[PDB]
C-alpha cells in the first residue's frame, strides 16, 4: 500500500558481501 | 538469525556450547524475522508493544 511517488522513492534509492561477512558481523532488523 | 532448523539438530549432548540444551524440546516454537523464538505462543491479536 504506498502511492506513486513512494515507488519512485523506494526504487530510486538501492541498497554475496553479507554472506562474506561470516566474521562475526551481523545486521538487526528494525 | 538461524533458520530454526538448526536447533532441533542440536537437541544432543556436548553438542552445542550452550549447556541448557535441555530448554531446547521446550515450548511451541515461532519463526520470526530475527530467528526462532522457543517457549513464547503466537496469538493472532493485536496489543500495544510491551
Ligand atoms: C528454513 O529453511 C527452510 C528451507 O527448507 C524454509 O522452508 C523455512 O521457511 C526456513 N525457516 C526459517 C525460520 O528460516
Ligand atoms: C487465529 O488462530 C486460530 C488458531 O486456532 C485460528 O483458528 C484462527 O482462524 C486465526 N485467525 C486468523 C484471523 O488468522
Amino acid at each position: 500500500k504506498r502511492s506513486f511517488i513512494e515507488d519512485l522513492l523506494f526504487n530510486k534509492v538501492t541498497l554475496l558481501i553479507c554472506a562474506q561477512k561470516f566474521k562475526g558481523l551481523t545486521v538487526l532488523p528494525p | 538469525g538461524v533458520n530454526c532448523t538448526e536447533v532441533p539438530v542440536a537437541i544432543h549432548a556436548d553438542q552445542l556450547t550452550p549447556t541448557w540444551r535441555v530448554y531446547s524440546t521446550g515450548s511451541n516454537v515461532f519463526q520470526t524475522r530475527a530467528g526462532c523464538l522457543i517457549g513464547a505462543e503466537y496469538v493472532n491479536n493485536s496489543y500495544e508493544c510491551d
